[PDB]
């Protein structure tokens, strides 16, 4: 089904046309629209005081979670490294004295990271999660590169909200 | 909103249609 | 014939375009657009990545239209696997496919005006855009660059409540399109700078491969969505906005009309979206649900192999084209039996349109060139790929 | 005293000139659904002073440009704008130039040099084009701008802006001569390179040819000039066509009324800017050598005959 | 300052000196603008207003404006310093000549009608419309022809 | 003098600002069509100059003459403009 | 009266003027402008904070390098950067410009803009959220506030 | 109508304690509005939510001086709000 | 006439333009007041009216201009 | 709402009335409470000057029938 967007001399018709042309009516019409909004409530938010709403799936900033007991969740299966589109995550591991399997080095290069959220997806123990925080702008490039200690620390700081967010969205996944 | 019933009428007259029905402020 | 580089950093030129121009007087004698200021390797990089880890590249190819692009790769990978998405996923893709069309047109019409010099339409509709982004975020997690439409359906069902809000918005957006018209559709001045600028004949538009509103604006009736239906765009009913006296003004009117027609398609999708699953049930192609992979061995094995290795698409090649907001977006995906593709030429509605800049802007002033780049909705990501 | 009367009439205008940018960055804002600048200071009142200080501190880049001319153009611009406010006939005008309107017309014309020379001095292709485009539009709009005034004068009787306060003691000159008001308003929009007619610094079309290379202090001076002009021309509309009430006993009423009308018509070109896309160069000139100039010439005759056949010749005092 | 007049005349002379040196066409235009300014000043000094204005709205106006425009088009190539030097050379020589008579504003406004009511510049030139009605007819024919001369010479 | 006083303050205020600016931060076209328009300008400007005297001519006892003369001036120049159009010179 | 005090106060004023008005520059390269344009848009008005998005290297201060700095555009960025006024700050925006992003290993992408222009604030995120840019612009404002140029002059 | 508009403005000004108290809110935020206080976190912070205001501005936090001894009264930072109350502010969760 | 009509609706400036040109070329010719302009302006007393020697046979204003004889502007009054 | 564009305007208005009230009271102070005589044409300058000579040196001082 198609439609013609712009398919298309009595004195009255001609005069009215002249009225428009010489009285600039269609221009006055446009001014009315802007005057109208001037009176509408503007939609801006005080950025520091009020924050634009983000729902639970917002990917934001990477964090590594820990079991309630205190044992870090990651068991170095290293498929988060495998499915990382940008090659961001670098993981090398060795058996901890406990005999368990843990990552000696876990480095997410956030500048390399494109925040796809597949790592959130891929982890079997769900140790690496996309944390809610989006405000982590840094003065130096090195700060953006993150080792296991920063991510684990990021995980501890935001664990309460991360747990609430995963709680809200896990049925969906 | 909070048109006060006079800024709203200037708004309606200038626009030529009822913005009250289709507002820019989303509400519950 | 004065030579001048329109300049990569031009407030008007979308993104970065070096439009070397020879201007007789203010008239533009020759237009040799330069490209590749945003070539990034998207086509070679994909060969080194698995099918699911190349999905995020498609969102970045033309990111104004974030998802509609993802649907083209999806469809393409589904064809090669001869798998088709579940019924609910199809409607979703058409729901977010259209929402995305609006997003692109709000970008194209309002950014067109900002270069022309009208600045209030952009702020009016960017607020509506913003509200739409929020749909993306509450469905995917990202405001733009979602990665929601994956090769076997969408990733996760809609949140419990989104449909209602994609209604409130749709119920009102119309008035917002109406307001802009008032200012421009009939502005005594919009018409002048747009009317009879960059007229493209019908035969010439097909010849230079325009394939988009640019063809539709010249009166050729072709909407790949009606001619070759993809997903469930067949079950909906919409009217293609064909144009006559094709020129910047006419095509514009067409883009405002598809914004209108997309609200008609969105309404339906909300009215008729089926109960069901949002991803194919073949753990072979779609990753297993997390409750299942954490309780069933076959699901873990399928989760591990899918994320680490990949789909393993059967060997073949396909060119699948959808109707992305800009025009025909197609992926020619040659594939060996391997889990990572072999070639993935992205046909960009835009490589063809820019080429036409020369045959459109002839004997035109510097300001005319600015108007014509706008009427082609050039996003340098798709052209440069 | 006279010196004090020079501070007043200057500073006050400069302080008001600063508050126009603010009322521009907020009225354009609310029209576009945004608060505008309110965070620096209370409600953005300190905002104009803030960038002034940034602009002057940032390096005044001297491109590798005819230095003398490059630096003079800004000076001329501001000089002229501030000067054109000297003979304005707010009650008891600073200086009763008997041929004031002519003076206004004269200084207004000289401004063109600034843009022209600036472009030539800048030595950048963008700037050159800007100057050429600017000079043409500017001068052309001067031709109808001048004829529109000559029609007015002939119904006022003299070139002195002070006479119109006595001409408009019963009715605004808008009622009569409204057809020219509109044409004075549109020409006032062109001569201040404001929006509908702002191809001088289109930014999108060509990138600010006038000040492509100008930054910091030079940017500011023209800048200041433009905005002061924005007011002055609006104020001339508020004396020549919208005649504020005046009472010899109470001379203040005029100023107060003059204020209200000047602010509203100054508000109008702010409102015009946000509301309209920008005319093309060719379109702009056509309107004046084609759409208007014939209108302005004819009415001139009508305004020549009007007094005679109505035996309404004005007193020459 | 009675010297006011002489001062002005000197400035005018100096400006014309620059034009004489034939600097860049743009520099020439600028110089003339300065001189024209000096000129209206002098005329006004005698008392003529309308007359002074004219040169301003005509010379300081478009007369040089178009020149300016024009030059942009036909003058592309930028010793001006040397020219400036010769200018100073002329200035001193000019000054020297006045100093010659130095060894060897007294009378302006030579005569005036202290009480007068309809005397002022412009009134006399206003008589182009009455009792001088052949000046302005011939000037109008000059313009009406000049239209045609320029349109073919450009053609 | 009063004007001279005002104007020199006006230049001084500007020159002061430009200086502060520099001293404080120590820490080929083919406009043939235009050419024609430019010439017409020159011409029209001159007419206007011949139309400026009207404000005093309106007072001429010989009012009729002034009317005829003035009317002719505007009309003739109007014709010139129209010709530009007729010959399509400006277009 | 101790000049030292007199100096600090003066510096602060200078810092307040610069921090208050940070006219950013037009630099969208890789679809992050879309986010930036969102900042300029009504939900998160940049202007309120002083930002005005001037579009000429000459009168613009902050350069928000939004997007991928391909090899062909690299020199241009450097040029525009060099042509801005003296006090110029660069805010890298996007993983594509902080480092290399999804296109780090490509042959046509510079691995970061801080290899071509010194960068002051790095805003992270593939489409760094507009609020995040706003956070980044606000951190540039705290960086400027701390700068003490005249006190070092005095103590030098 | 507008007189009630004026009374609302007067109550907002009187709402922030004394003349000095509103001056403090005026300078750091530049917005004066009155809302119920949902909570005060242990790091000095005060949170208010108003149902009447539109979705973007119905929840706001007024930051406090020295929340880790930083002289934060003027250099307000988004990260200052604690992780527990971050989601309430961003509307991630309705519950306080 | 027909073109006139379209002209009234297309290019409706020139039409108005010419119309005025003419209306200004007519009103003066037909006007109960046109004559006054040359009088009202003639009368304005810009220059002093030098007296005349009362030689004899003078019907002119008799000395004091308040005398009845002489021209009058009652036409100007009550005009 | 739009309430806020007013602050700025207030400071513009107040700065556009000052000049008109100022120039029109620094005249009635310097000229002795009587509007500065506007001498458009010489006659007026003559009368003005005549006034100066009539009394003091300043024209504003005005002698009357009692002189
Ligand atoms: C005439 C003056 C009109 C002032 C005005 O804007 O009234 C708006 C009021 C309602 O219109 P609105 O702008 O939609 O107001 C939104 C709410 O209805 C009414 O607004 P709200 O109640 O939602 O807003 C709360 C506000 C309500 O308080 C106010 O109304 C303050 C008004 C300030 C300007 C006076 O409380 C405040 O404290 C606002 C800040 C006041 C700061 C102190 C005054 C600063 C004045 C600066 C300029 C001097 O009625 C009018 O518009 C009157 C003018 C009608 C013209 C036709
Ligand atoms: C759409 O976005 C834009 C705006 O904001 C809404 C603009 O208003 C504008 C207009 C101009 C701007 C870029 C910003 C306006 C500039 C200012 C805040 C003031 C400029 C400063 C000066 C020249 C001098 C200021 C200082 C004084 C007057 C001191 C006097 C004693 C444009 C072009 C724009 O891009
Ligand atoms: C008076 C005319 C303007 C003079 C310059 C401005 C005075 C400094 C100022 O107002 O800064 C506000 C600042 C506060 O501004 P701020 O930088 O904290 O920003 C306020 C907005 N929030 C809180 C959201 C970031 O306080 C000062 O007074 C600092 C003054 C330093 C210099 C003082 C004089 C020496
Ligand atoms: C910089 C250039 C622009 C400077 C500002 C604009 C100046 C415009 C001057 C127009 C001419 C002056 C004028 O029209 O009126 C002057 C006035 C006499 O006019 P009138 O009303 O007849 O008064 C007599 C009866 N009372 O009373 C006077 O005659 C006052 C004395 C003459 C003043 C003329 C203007 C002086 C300008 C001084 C600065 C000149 C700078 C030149 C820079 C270029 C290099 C030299
Ligand atoms: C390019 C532009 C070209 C323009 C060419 C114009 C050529 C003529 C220019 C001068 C015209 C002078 C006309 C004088 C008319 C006049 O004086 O009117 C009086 C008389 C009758 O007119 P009247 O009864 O007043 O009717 C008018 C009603 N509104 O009228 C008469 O009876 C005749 C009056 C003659 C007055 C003396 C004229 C002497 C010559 C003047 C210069 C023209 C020379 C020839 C050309
Ligand atoms: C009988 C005795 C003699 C009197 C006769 C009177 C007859 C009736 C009056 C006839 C003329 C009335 C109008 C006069 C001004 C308009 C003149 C005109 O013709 O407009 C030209 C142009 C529109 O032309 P366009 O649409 O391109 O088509 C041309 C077709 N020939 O116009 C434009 O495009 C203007 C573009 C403007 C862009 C900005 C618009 C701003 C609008 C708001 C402000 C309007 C002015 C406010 C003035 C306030 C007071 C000063
Ligand atoms: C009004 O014209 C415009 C500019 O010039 C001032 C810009 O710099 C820019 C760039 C600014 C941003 C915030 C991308 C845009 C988009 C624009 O439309
Ligand atoms: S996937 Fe989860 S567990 Fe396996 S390595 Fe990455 S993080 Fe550690
Ligand atoms: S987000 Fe995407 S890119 Fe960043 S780490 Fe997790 S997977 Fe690799
Ligand atoms: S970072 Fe993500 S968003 Fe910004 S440019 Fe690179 S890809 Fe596009």
């Amino acid at each position: 089904t198609y439609k013609y967007v712009n398919k298309k001399v009595d004195m009255k018709s001609a005069t009215d046309n002249a009225a428009r042309i010489l009285m600039w009516t269609e221009l006055i019409r446009g001014l009315g629209m802007t005057l109208s909004y001037l009176f509408r409530e503007p939609a801006t938010i005080n950025y520091p005081f009020e924050k634009g709403p983000l729902s639970p799936r917002f990917r934001g900033e990477h964090a590594l979670r820990r079991y309630p007991s205190g044992e870090e969740r990651c068991i170095a299966c290293k498929l988060c490294e495998a499915i990382c589109p940008a090659q961001a995550i670098t993981i090398e591991a060795e058996p901890r004295a406990d005999g368990s399997r843990r990552t000696t080095r876990y480095d997410i290069d956030m500048t390399k990271c494109i925040y796809c959220g597949f790592c959130q997806e891929a982890c079997p123990v769900d140790a690496i999660v996309e944390g809610p925080n989006f405000e982590f702008s840094t003065e130096t490039h090195e700060e953006l590169l993150y080792n296991k200690e920063k991510l684990l620390n990021n995980g501890d700081k935001w664990e309460a909200e991360i747990a609430a967010n995963i709680q809200a969205d896990y049925l969906y996944r | 909103a909070s048109a006060t019933r006079v800024i709203q009428k200037l708004r309606n007259w200038a626009s030529g249609q009822d913005l009250q029905a289709k507002l820019q402020l989303r509400y519950q | 014939n004065m030579t001048l580089n329109f300049g990569p950093q031009h407030p008007a030129a979308h993104g970065v375009l070096r439009l070397v121009l020879e201007l007789s007087g203010e008239m533009v004698r020759k237009c040799d657009p330069h490209i590749g200021l945003l070539h990034r390797g998207t086509e070679k990089l994909i060969e080194y990545k698995t099918y699911l880890q190349a999905l995020p590249y498609f969102d970045r190819l033309d990111y104004v239209s974030m998802m509609c692009n993802e649907q083209a790769y999806s469809i393409a990978v589904e064809k090669l696997l001869n798998i088709q998405p579940p019924p609910r996923a199809q409607w979703i893709r058409v729901l977010f496919g259209e929402i995305t069309r609006i997003l692109n047109h709000i970008m194209a019409v309002t950014t067109h005006a900002l270069d022309i010099g009208a600045m209030t339409p952009f702020f009016w509709m960017f607020e509506e855009r913003e509200k739409m982004f929020e749909f993306y975020e509450r469905v995917s997690g990202a405001r733009m660059h979602a990665a929601y439409i994956r090769p076997g359906g969408v990733h996760q069902d809609l949140p419990l409540g989104l449909l209602d809000d994609i209604y409130e918005f749709s119920k009102n957006f119309s008035l917002r399109i109406d307001e802009v018209e008032e200012m421009l559709t009939n502005n005594r001045i919009w018409r002048n700078r747009t009317v009879d600028i960059g007229v493209v004949t019908a035969e010439d538009a097909l010849n230079y491969g325009f394939s988009g509103v640019m063809l539709r604006g010249s009166g050729i009736q072709w909407d790949l969505r009606k001619t070759q239906p993809y997903d469930v765009y067949d079950q909906v009913e919409f009217d293609v906005p064909i144009g006559s006296r094709g020129d910047c003004y006419d095509r514009y009117l067409c883009r405002v009309e598809e914004m209108r027609q997309s609200l008609r398609i969105i309404e339906q999708c909300l009215n008729k979206m089926p109960p069901g699953e949002i991803k194919v049930d073949d753990a072979k192609v779609s990753p297993p649900k997390r409750a299942e992979m954490k309780t069933s061995m076959e699901s873990l094995i399928h989760h591990f192999k899918l994320y680490t290795e990949g789909y393993q698409v059967p060997p073949g090649a396909t060119y699948t084209a959808i109707e992305a907001p800009k025009g025909e977006f197609g992926v020619y995906l040659v594939s060996d039996g391997s889990s990572r593709p072999y070639r993935c030429k992205i046909k960009a509605p835009g490589f063809a349109h820019l080429a036409g800049l020369d045959k459109m802007s002839k004997g035109h002033m510097l300001a005319d060139v600015v108007a014509i780049i706008g009427t082609q909705d050039i996003v340098f990501g798709e052209i440069d790929r | 005293m006279f010196f004090i009367n020079i501070l007043t009439l200057l500073v006050p205008i400069l302080i008001a000139m600063a508050f126009l940018t603010l009322v521009e960055r907020k009225i354009l804002g609310y029209m576009q659904l945004r608060k505008g600048p309110n965070i620096v200071g209370p409600y953005g009142i300190l905002q104009p002073f803030a960038d002034a200080m940034k602009l002057f501190m940032k390096e005044p880049m001297r491109p590798l440009t005819s230095m003398s001319l490059f630096i003079i153009a800004p000076t001329l611009s501001l000089t002229l704008a501030l000067s054109l406010w000297v003979p304005l006939p707010m009650p008891h005008p600073l200086i009763n130039l008997n041929l004031g309107i002519l003076f206004i017309l004269a200084t207004s014309s000289l401004s063109v040099y600034s843009i022209l020379w600036s472009g030539w001095a800048s030595n950048s292709k963008y700037s050159l084009f800007g100057a050429l485009r600017a000079v043409a539009q500017t001068i052309s709009y001067e031709v109808t701008m001048a004829i529109i005034l000559l029609s007015v004068l002939l119904m006022n009787g003299s070139y002195s802006l002070q006479t119109l306060i006595t001409t408009q003691e019963h009715m605004w000159l808008l009622l009569p001569a409204w057809p020219m008001a509109m044409m004075w308003f549109i020409s006032t929009l062109a001569e201040t390179n404001r929006a509908p007619f702002d191809l001088t610094e289109g930014e999108s079309e060509l990138v600010s040819g006038f000040n492509v290379e100008y930054a910091a202090g030079p940017f500011a001076l023209f800048f200041m000039a433009e905005y002061t002009n924005i007011i002055l021309m609006n104020a001339l509309t508020t004396i020549i066509f919208l005649g504020p009430l005046y009472y010899i006993n109470l001379p203040e009423l005029y100023s107060t009324n003059f204020m209200m009308e000047a602010l509203l018509l100054s508000s109008t070109f702010l409102w015009i800017r946000a509301s309209y896309p920008r005319f093309r160069y060719d379109q702009l000139m056509h309107l004046l050598w084609k759409n208007f100039l014939p209108l302005t010439l004819a009415l001139c005759m009508w305004h020549i005959s009007l007094p005679i056949f109505t035996a309404g010749v004005p007193p020459y005092m | 300052m009675n010297n006011y007049i002489f001062v002005l005349s000197s400035l005018f002379l100096v400006g014309c000196l620059g034009l004489a040196l034939k600097p860049s066409p743009i520099y020439g235009g600028l110089g003339l603008i300065v001189s024209g300014f000096v000129g209206c000043l002098m005329v006004l000094g005698f008392g003529g207003s309308f007359l002074g204005l004219m040169v301003f709205l005509i010379y300081l106006g478009g007369m040089l404006v178009v020149f300016g425009y024009t030059t942009a088009m036909a003058t592309e190539e930028y010793s001006n310093w040397l020219i400036l030097g010769f200018l100073v050379l002329g200035v001193i020589m000019e000054v020297f000549l006045i100093c010659v008579l130095n060894y060897y504003g007294d009378w302006l406004m030579y005569e005036v009608d202290d009480v007068g009511v309809m005397l002022e510049g412009g009134i006399g030139v206003a008589a182009m419309y009455s009792c001088a009605t052949w000046m302005m007819v011939v000037a109008g024919w000059s313009l009406f022809a000049g239209i045609f001369i320029i349109i073919e010479i450009t053609r | 003098m009063n004007l001279y006083t005002v104007i020199f303050i006006n230049i001084l205020l500007s020159l002061t600002l430009i200086l502060v600016a520099f001293w404080l931060p120590q820490m080929l076209p083919f406009s043939m069509k235009f050419f024609l328009v430019a010439i017409t300008f020159l011409l029209f400007d001159l007419e206007i100059a011949l139309l400026l005297p009207l404000p005093w001519a309106i007072q001429t006892i010989k009012t009729s003459t002034m009317m005829i003369m003035a009317f002719i001036l505007v009309t003739i120049l109007s014709l010139g403009l129209a010709y530009e159009w007729t010959q399509k010179g400006l277009e | 009266s101790r000049a030292e005090y007199v100096v600090t106060k003066l510096d602060d004023l200078i810092n307040w003027a610069r921090r208050s008005s940070l006219w950013p520059m037009t630099f969208g390269l890789a679809c992050c402008a879309v986010e930036m344009m969102h900042m300029a848009a009504p939900r998160y008005d940049m202007d309120r904070f002083g930002v005005v998005f001037r579009a000429s290297p000459r009168q613009a201060d902050v350069m928000i390098v939004a997007g991928t700095l391909t090899n062909k555009m690299a020199p241009a960025l450097r040029k525009v950067y060099d042509q801005m006024p003296e006090p110029r700050y660069v805010v890298s925006m996007g993983s594509c410009a902080n480092g290399g992003g999804y296109y780090h290993y490509s042959y046509s992408v510079v691995r970061g803009c801080d290899r071509i222009v010194p960068v002051d604030i790095y805003v992270p995120g593939c489409p760094p959220t507009a609020e995040a840019l706003l956070y980044g612009i606000l951190q540039l404002q705290r960086k400027i506030k701390r700068e003490q140029k005249l006190k070092i002059w005095y103590r030098r | 109508e507008l007189v009630e508009v004026l009374k609302r403005g007067v109550q907002q000004v009187t709402g922030h304690g004394g003349l000095r108290g509103l001056l403090r809110v005026f300078f750091r935020a530049n917005d004066i509005r009155i809302g119920t206080l949902v909570g005060e976190d242990k790091y000095g912070n005060k949170y208010y939510e108003d149902n009447k205001q539109f979705f973007g501005r119905h929840r706001w936090v007024i930051y406090t001086t020295e929340m880790n001894g930083k002289n934060t009264f003027w250099d307000v930072d988004g990260s200052m709000v604690p992780p527990e109350w971050h989601r309430w502010l961003h509307c991630m969760t309705d519950d306080p | 006439s027909a073109f006139l009509k379209n002209a009234w609706a297309k290019e409706p400036v020139l039409v108005v333009s010419f119309s005025v040109w003419g209306l200004a070329i007519i009103m003066p010719m037909i006007s109960p007041y046109t004559k006054y302009a040359s009088m009202i302006n003639k009368a304005t007393p810009y220059n002093y009216p030098v007296p005349v020697r009362d030689d004899g046979n003078m019907p002119d204003v008799p000395s004091h201009p308040q005398d009845p004889l002489g021209p009058s502007l009652d036409w100007l009054k009550n005009l | 709402m739009w309430f806020e564009i007013l602050p700025g305007l207030a400071i513009m208005g107040v700065c556009l009335v000052i000049p008109g009230v100022s120039t029109a009271y620094i005249h009635k102070f310097t000229n002795g409470g009587k509007e500065k005589r506007v001498a458009r044409v010489q006659y007026q300058w003559y009368l003005m000057e005549r006034d100066r000579r009539i009394s003091g040196v300043n024209r504003y001082y005005v002698s009357k029938g009692l002189e």
